[PDB]
RNA sequence: GGACGGGGAACGAGCCCCCGCGCCCGUACCGAGAACCGACGCAGGUGCUCCUGGGUGAGAAGCCCAAGGCGGCUCGGGUGAC
RNA sequence: UAGUAGCAGCGAAGAGGGGUGAGAAGCCCCUCCGCCGGAAAGGACCAGGGUUUCCUGGCAACUUCAAUAGGCCAGGAGUUAGCCGGUCCUAAGGCGGGGCCUAAUAGGCACCCGCCGAAAGGGAAACGGGUUAAUAUUCCCGUGCCGCGGGGGUAGGUUCUGC
RNA sequence: CCGUGAGGGAAAGCUGAAAAGAACCCCGGAAGGGGGGUGAAAAGAGCCUGAAACCGGGCGGCUACAGUGGGGCAGGCCCGAA
RNA sequence: UAGGCAAAGCCGCCCGGUGGAUGGCUCGGCUCGGGCGCCGAAGAAGGGCGUGGCAAGCUGCGAUAAGCCCGGGGUAGCCGCAGGCAGGCUUAGAACCCGGGAUCCCCGAAUGGGGCUUCCUGCCGGGGCCGAAUAGGCCCCGGCGCCCCGUAAGGGGCGGGAACGCGGGGAAAGGAAACAUCUUAGUACCCGCAGGAAGGGAAGCCAACAGGGACCCCCUGAGUAGGGGCGACCGAAAGGGGGAUAGCCCAAACCAAAUCCUCGCGGGACAACCGUGGGGAGAUGUGGGGCUUGGGCCCGGGCAACCGCCGGCGGGCGGUAGCCGAAGUGGGCUGGAAUGCCCCGCCGUAGAGGGUGAUAGCCCCGUAGGCGAAACCGCCCGUGGCGGAGUCCCGGGGUCCCGGAGUAC
């Protein structure tokens, strides 16, 4: 459940070595100003259909939907931050979610209104 | 030898099933890091004390 | 899609044996094309391993149950 | 007990010359056990049983069928061709 | 295998015809001047352990030649001083 | 040191022509020349080795030189038994339980009981031909044998014994 | 991995923010080379930095009638931007 | 005469090749502190072999084989190390984490018997197959170790574990400037046997006429007394200060079967126990009584009697997953990219620490702080059920009986 020691070895080991489950809490990112006083939450784990903005990087300001969430490296891909290889082919960048600002929520699915009722309250 | 036990055998065949290097696709996997194993060997050189 | 342990417990034994005979003929033919080389659906044998795997736990539960 | 059929160029030679087909079998079967599993699997008469311990540690039977059943046809039903 | 004894049944053979069953493990290849041991594809050791045609000959000696194998005791060429 | 020593000595060695190939003294084919022939060399085979076997492909490394070769590398394949061996028996000997000994044991063993101990001893029964790239007394064809059990016939028996 | 065995036992970390892991053209039998690309930087998968010994090339000084290294003085050639 | 002018060779710098130092980094080590603490015939630990679509090793797993089922947490991704090619799984709730189950090859205490090959093989009982057969043969499943306890049913021991603990056997090297007594050392090591701790523990004590008051461990007494080729060297105890605190039983006197165990049936929180019947133990004494504030024995008085067995029900707390948790991603600059610089804001019970394209209180994880469990486990509290021969408290009487043997010596 992440370490409580203050030595970076263990808090580094405890970042590295974590399961799936512990994992998507480095998925979180804040929500717009907008999405908060109409869900009542301050962040939300990055989803793929969610609609984010980037706030850093090369792609700074960018707002695109989420197509791909990859758990074991912690990083998103995002409509618009791409780039072409030597061949031609379109590839995305991976963005680490902290760096983005989820504009638009992805609700279709029940068991994630379970998670908003909890931060809400 | 011609005259084998099993026991012995089955031994040798472990040998043999597991004497051979990574797949390539192992070596395309990890970005070159797996290219050998220990269980390669020849049956020349590496004596098996079976 | 997939036979999910709540419909293999409402089967009668006459179903079940009978899903169980088919799938490890389906693993004898699949095991045969994995030694060719081949595999005409690489993702498949290890679904119908573990669905026999399925059978025979439910299989062993019915009987405790019983017991 | 049947693990796989095999389809080499030297096992289907047998097949159509000797009628016999070639199986991998779990290392503990005995003759009597495989030509019952095979009887009882397939619905064929089994006239005698070959086996070997294959130097990778499989054991292999050559399974002559008797003079009323095919072991190209058997091979085709099962679909393993 | 035979004989010498004891007990039992009413059937019944070592002869002729006919029927059935025979599990399990080994089985490739080298077996050595390159597949074994000697750190080696090592002139050693293990195993020449067992087998071998014709001529000459006392000879399973040497020499020459079969059957059969080899030119892989895994550098080549030139020169023709010491 | 140094592009130096060695890649000689132990009684065989090559050559011509053709093919393959980017490339050939060296790989493949023929011809010529030689060495072994009771064998550093032909036939068989134990232990040991363990896939080195066979097929296809290859040449970064490996082979005291070269290589298109290979016991090397990559991919695939191959070992079929009532009668061949083990298995059975005991040998010299050994192990275990009991017992006796021991501070004690995983240490000892005269005793009792059991078992192990030979792929060269004893010991049931298979030979010839053909087939595969690679197995062959194992597969296939033909002709048999051994052990165990059964059916029929026969001799014989049915108090008593065959001639 | 070594020893029959009791036992004994190494070496070996690092692309990049992202594979964007080098398209395409010419040569080579091939490993590869040249051109041209990616990147802030080749950092090029033999991947951070990349010292010395050592070897190659360039440059400065010497070099076949003169016996070697170190120091001082005097001089020749060469460098002397910060 | 010197220069143009140069061989092989020498020195220095630059570039390149080789090499892998240096520097930076760190999911590794080490030391210290705290916790927690046994597993195995219900077949362990350890080993062999197998197991993935492409899979050699490691890791996991066991023919159901990187996995099967149920529940809780966790929601949208997943298919270990391990960044590839495929194909799938998953919103009918997966992956993942936690609890509980299933499967669990061969060898292994290994336990039918063997075992020169982790494999082979016997008998009995049941089942299947080949077969004309009910014969014969083959195969599958189960039982079959030794030594013991028990009337039997049944039950026990065996093997493992990093170190620690208890009993026994038991050196030398070295030191003494040689060396033998001695020391090293009751050490190394060996053999046996336990637990989560072990061992010790309740005065035939210590003291000195003043008094302590079971035991172990820590500090001291103390390198004191004492032992010793009185050499090297070895070496207490009582007492004092602390950690912690706890006291009882068997036998016997006296009574004499009032006793215990096991099974069937009825009752009884799934228990203890009660009623009844059978079996076993028991006069070579079960049981009652008794434990220095000695007891037995006799008389009287009193309940605050005393002593023991069961662990059901309710409640609480804790452990084994988790959930919530403040405040900038503001303007400009440099830059591939800012967490840096300049300017402006804000939180703080939170400025422990980590990550993020360079250095972040306010981007994210977290931190201060708060909350939480279907299931399993542990601790505490309240309540409940039951058994005994008054065994409990106080006084008097006793002068009779008991008070541990190859022991003390
Ligand atoms: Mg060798
Ligand atoms: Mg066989
Ligand atoms: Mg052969
Ligand atoms: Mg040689
Ligand atoms: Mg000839
Ligand atoms: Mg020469
Ligand atoms: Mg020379
Ligand atoms: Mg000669
Ligand atoms: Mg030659
Ligand atoms: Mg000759
Ligand atoms: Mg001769
Ligand atoms: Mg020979
Ligand atoms: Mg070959
Ligand atoms: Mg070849
Ligand atoms: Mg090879
Ligand atoms: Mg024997
Ligand atoms: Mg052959
Ligand atoms: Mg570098
Ligand atoms: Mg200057
Ligand atoms: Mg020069
Ligand atoms: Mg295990
Ligand atoms: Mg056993
Ligand atoms: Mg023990
Ligand atoms: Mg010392
Ligand atoms: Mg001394
Ligand atoms: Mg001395
Ligand atoms: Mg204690
Ligand atoms: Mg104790
Ligand atoms: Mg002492
Ligand atoms: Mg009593
Ligand atoms: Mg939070
Ligand atoms: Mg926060």
């Amino acid at each position: 459940p992440f370490t409580a020691s203050a030595q970076p070895r263990k808090q580094r080991l405890s970042l590295y070595a974590a399961p799936l489950h512990l994992r998507r809490k480095l998925l979180n990112a804040k929500l717009s100003p907008e999405l908060q006083k109409k869900l009542g939450v301050k962040r939300l784990p990055v989803r793929r259909g969610d609609t984010v903005l980037i706030m850093r990087g090369d792609f700074k300001g960018v707002t695109g939907k989420v197509v791909k969430v990859d758990l074991k490296r912690v990083r998103i891909f995002v409509e618009g931050a791409t780039r072409t290889n030597s061949r031609g082919q379109t590839v995305y960048y991976p963005i680490h979610p902290s760096k983005v600002m989820i504009v638009d929520v992805d609700l279709s699915d029940k068991a994630r209104q379970k998670l908003i009722e909890r931060r809400k309250r | 030898a011609r005259n084998k036990p099993l026991g012995k055998k089955l031994r040798l065949a472990a040998a043999l099933n597991s004497n051979r290097n990574p797949p390539l696709w192992v070596i395309a996997k990890t970005k070159r890091r797996v290219t050998r194993s220990p269980a390669r060997r020849h049956w020349r050189r590496q004596k098996l004390k079976a | 899609r997939k036979l999910k342990p709540k419909a293999l417990r409402e089967m009668s034994p006459e179903e079940r044996r009978e899903l169980l005979n088919q799938l490890r003929a389906e693993l004898v033919k699949l095991q045969t094309q994995r030694s060719r080389g081949f595999v005409e659906k690489p993702g498949r044998i290890r679904q119908v391993r573990r669905m026999i795997a399925r059978i025979l736990t439910i299989e062993r539960e019915l009987a405790k149950a019983g017991a | 007990m049947i693990k796989r059929f095999v389809i080499t160029e030297k096992a289907l030679r047998l097949a159509e010359r000797e009628n016999k087909i070639t199986i991998i079998v779990e290392r503990t079967a005995t003759k009597k056990q495989i030509a019952d599993e095979v009887q009882r699997l397939y619905n064929v008469k089994v006239e005698k049983v070959n086996t070997l311990i294959t130097p990778r540690g499989e054991k292999k039977a050559y399974v002559k069928l008797a003079e009323g059943y095919s072991a190209m046809d058997l091979l085709t039903k099962l679909g393993v061709l």
